[PDB]
């Protein structure tokens, strides 16, 4: 039918089963891909046709950045596990918006690991919002809902 | 001596008379503007030298149209206020140059699926005997020209 | 019909343009029939293809001779033919017998009488 | 339905629902109901939003009605909102309901009910079921004139049964889900058959080929049946009138679903001064309707000028009696396209 | 012969009379200007020939409204001194055209949190008659426009 428009998107972070309402304002997400590796066997007298072996699954790796702002479980969790404490887990719930503000499709990430955590450059001669780039690694990738 | 039956056929016809229907309604408006048919041209040339031209891409389509503000009424306001995120109550235009009173049409101009964009205010100053008078920039597709 | 609203009907005629010009004005002298009023009106000014539908038949005068011999008129579709390459406004003298000696000298008597006409066509097959 | 004293969270059961999907369409089956159903009353329409929304009225499922497996199946193929109408007063609410666009013989005989219903007039295009019976190459005169010649029905014979169900399931259930699947797809230009039923339905009896050969032509009698390469599927796109003009439903369906379309989209000219400025925003506000019918592949042809046409004006198509009697006469045209039933393989043996 | 009630009611309004009303002060201005409702549009076309067209994001708002000085009032200047770093005091403006004396209000425009940028102090020349005239240059979103 008619395509849709990419700048209303929540993201909302689910720590040990407990949802994180308070962090859904983000700058940007980085798409998600999955792509199937590919192992091309060639053989023998058929030297006029591929011949494709299928792999294992590479998913893609999720980025976010999202203005600098007070500080929330989102940034408690991040800080706990690049300081070293503790290695934890984060379910991830990405939708899509519509005018009404409701959700077309979402795509959950299951058990995202934290992996960086990167703020823009402070800089004295231009005038821009401090960001933080912080990109985390997810294991699994199941959309849900229409209009995929 | 020509009479008022051969005027009516071979004189050619003045802007200053025309009715703008937006929609259902009939809205009187000031000065429409800028509706045309472009398109881009594709250009090939090879080797012994053959210039070959061929038209290409529709060009966009966006019209001007331009009315003074009344005191109750609040029509074309309510059109740039209807959008919500993504989509508008999109209406169709037809322009057509009239006779004295709004009896017969004489020629019709079509356009097919508009939505607004920038409603300009009207430019308040203690110094000009102005008509407080805005304009609406619509943009649309297919303006086609339909005689009688 | 008695209630206001749409009629969607199915089937539908065909319709033309109207192409007025009043320099060259044909007349169609043939045979035709008329339907509505079948009494006085010797030829009828028709102005588009709807004022000969609602004045005049669609439908061949089918002759018959007796083993037979048989002849359809073409003056209805004849005159479709004008309609469709140029227009006008023609008047239509229907003509059956083309042998009552009395009918037939006063053609230039009336077509002289209506002052408009420039050309004079004769839509038939028959010699005769 | 449990009733709620302490917020929090609920874990009562209910086996066995049965569920399905809320779907949305253009296509809005009247079924018709027997005199026996409890869960209607005549001289009324009640309307069945969903799947959920039809079992709250009934309550829980039997497969034994009639009616009961009628209505799953639609729900299960195509969906979309149905007006449940019973027989004895059929005649009276379908003239009084808008957004009607078929009438589905449910399990029911509606053949004295379609000849006084269905019109040119009007906007229906009924659907019914053929025998329950199975019938061979010689019964292909008898069963054939049992039903009337009016080009607004079709007729689908292989009665169908599903693991679900105990009583034999109509194919005008089926057959209105097909309706309003195909029509979100594929739009309703392009034909309701060879596509796939769901639901787990399946042929009661089988069809061959040379029995299908007597069924297609004249008032005809489309089949449904099962092939090796995808199950059960719809075989048939003729309606029952055997003239060119309208001799497959998808003609006569798509010139229902413009009708349907223009008198809405050209309704503001009603109590309108009736003069020439009417006219050509009339004119107009068809004309960019058809175009955008033009571009999705509705119609047939090459150019707009081949495809369609709407001429109004005075003389063109209205007289000078008809303007002060308040009707205003259009005139449109289209050319729609035409499916293909036959396709012929000739297998050489020697290449050149 | 019309009446004085029905030129209010069918006939258009001028601009020569307007009050301007920022934040809770009124202030009186020469020439307000700049105020409009814009938004940018997003096209999709695909293969068969689909030119879709929405309307997108929403575009910037700064108005230009522009008042003499006067020899104890210095009322735009102490807006524009009053931004350290980040933060304004944002004001709230409102436009409406008025009766002859400011008993009435007859087509009213709103404009939602603007903060001033870019004040122009008054151009000094020794041959012009002129009034020393300053103009500020506010940014801000969401003019819209009410009736009476």
């Amino acid at each position: 039918y008619t395509p849709v428009v990419s700048h209303r998107f929540m993201a909302s972070f689910i720590f040990n089963r407990i949802p994180d309402p308070l962090d859904i304002r983000f700058q940007r997400i980085s798409g998600l891909s999955r792509e199937l590796q590919v192992t091309q066997y060639s053989e023998g007298g058929e030297n006029a046709r591929n011949n494709y072996l299928a792999e294992k699954i590479q998913h893609g790796t999720l980025t976010l950045e999202r203005g600098v702002m007070t500080v929330s479980p989102l940034t408690w969790m991040f800080d706990r596990v690049l300081s070293g404490e503790k290695i934890a887990y984060a379910d991830v719930v990405v939708m899509l918006l519509n005018e009404n503000s409701l959700p077309l499709s979402s795509w959950t990430l299951s058990n995202a690991l934290p992996v960086r955590w990167q703020t823009s450059d402070f800089d004295a001669n231009s005038n821009a919002i401090l960001v933080n780039t912080l990109e985390l690694r997810y294991q699994d990738m199941r959309w849900l809902g229409v209009k995929i | 001596s020509t009479s008022t039956s051969q005027i009516a056929v071979e004189y050619p016809i003045p802007v200053y008379r025309f009715i703008v229907s937006v929609g259902d309604e009939k809205i009187p408006f000031n000065s429409v503007s800028g509706l045309d048919i472009s398109y881009d041209t594709i250009e090939y040339r090879d080797g012994v030298g053959n210039w070959f031209k061929m038209p290409g891409q529709s060009q966009s389509t966006n019209i001007t149209l331009r009315k003074g503000v009344f005191p109750g009424k609040t029509e074309l306001f309510d059109w740039i206020n209807s959008i919500q995120l993504n989509q508008v109550e999109k209406k169709d235009i037809t322009i057509s140059l009239t006779n004295d009173a709004g009896t017969e049409l004489l020629m019709t101009w079509n356009v097919s699926n508009a939505f607004p964009t920038s409603l300009t205010s009207p430019s308040f100053d203690a110094t000009s005997n102005d008509i407080a008078v805005q304009e609406i920039t619509l943009m649309a597709d297919r303006v086609i020209m339909q005689a009688v | 019909l008695k209630a206001p609203g749409v009629y969607i009907e199915e089937d539908a005629s065909l319709a033309l343009s109207v192409s007025n010009s009043a320099t060259a004005v044909p007349v169609f002298i043939g045979k035709f029939t008329p339907t509505v009023v079948d009494s006085i009106q010797v030829c009828t000014r028709i102005s588009n293809w709807l004022e000969f539908t609602s004045s005049f038949s669609l439908a061949p005068t089918v002759e018959i001779v007796v083993i037979e011999t048989i002849n359809l008129s073409p003056a209805v579709e004849a005159l479709r033919l004008y309609f469709q390459n140029g227009g006008g406004a023609c008047y239509i003298y229907p003509l059956n017998d083309a042998e009552d000696e009395l009918v037939l000298a006063a053609i230039p008597e009336v077509i002289e009488q209506k002052g408009d006409i420039t050309l004079l066509v004769c839509p038939e097959l028959d010699l005769d | 339905t449990t009733v709620t004293s302490y917020p929090g969270v609920y874990i009562e059961e209910l086996n066995s629902l049965a569920l399905s999907v809320s779907n949305s369409a253009t296509a809005v089956p009247v079924f018709a109901v027997d005199e026996q159903n409890q869960y209607i009353s005549e001289d009324n329409a009640i309307r069945i939003n969903s799947w959920m929304d039809y079992l709250n009225l009934i309550g829980n499922f039997n497969n034994e009605d009639k009616l009961d497996v009628s209505v799953r199946a639609y729900f299960a193929n195509g969906g979309g909102y149905c007006y449940l109408v019973k027989t004895t007063s059929l005649e009276k609410i379908i003239p009084t309901l808008d957004d009607v666009t078929l009438l589905v013989a449910a399990g029911e005989d509606i053949k004295t009910t379609v000849d006084v219903l269905c019109q040119p007039g009007k906007g229906l295009f009924a659907v019914f079921d053929g025998p329950e019976t199975e019938l061979t190459i010689n019964g292909a005169e008898e069963a054939k004139q049992a039903y009337t010649a009016t080009p607004f029905a079709a007729v689908y014979y292989p009665w169908l049964k599903a693991d679900w169900a105990n009583i034999d399931i109509p194919p005008s259930a089926v057959m209105a889900g097909v309706y309003a699947s195909v029509d979100l797809s594929r739009g309703v230009w392009k034909a309701p058959a060879n596509v796939a039923l769901k639901g787990g339905l399946e042929p009661k009896f089988l069809v061959t080929d040379e029995l299908q050969g007597e069924y297609n032509t004249g008032r005809a009698i489309n089949m449904i049946r099962n092939f090796s390469n995808t199950g059960t599927t719809v075989w048939g796109a003729r309606t029952l009138e055997d003239k060119d003009n309208w001799r497959y439903v998808p003609v006569r369906r798509l010139f229902n679903s413009v009708e349907r379309d223009i008198k809405r989209a050209m309704s503001f000219a009603m109590f309108e001064p009736n003069n020439q400025p009417t006219w050509e925003r009339v004119r107009a506000a068809i004309s960019n309707y058809l175009y955008s019918l033009w571009q999705q592949g509705g119609l047939a042809g090459s150019k707009e000028e081949d495809a369609y046409f709407v001429q109004i004006g005075k003389g063109i198509t209205m007289t000078q009696e008809q303007i002060d009697a308040g009707q205003m006469i259009v005139k449109v045209g289209l050319a729609a396209v035409r499916p293909a039933e036959f396709i012929i393989l000739q297998f050489t043996q020697d290449v050149e």
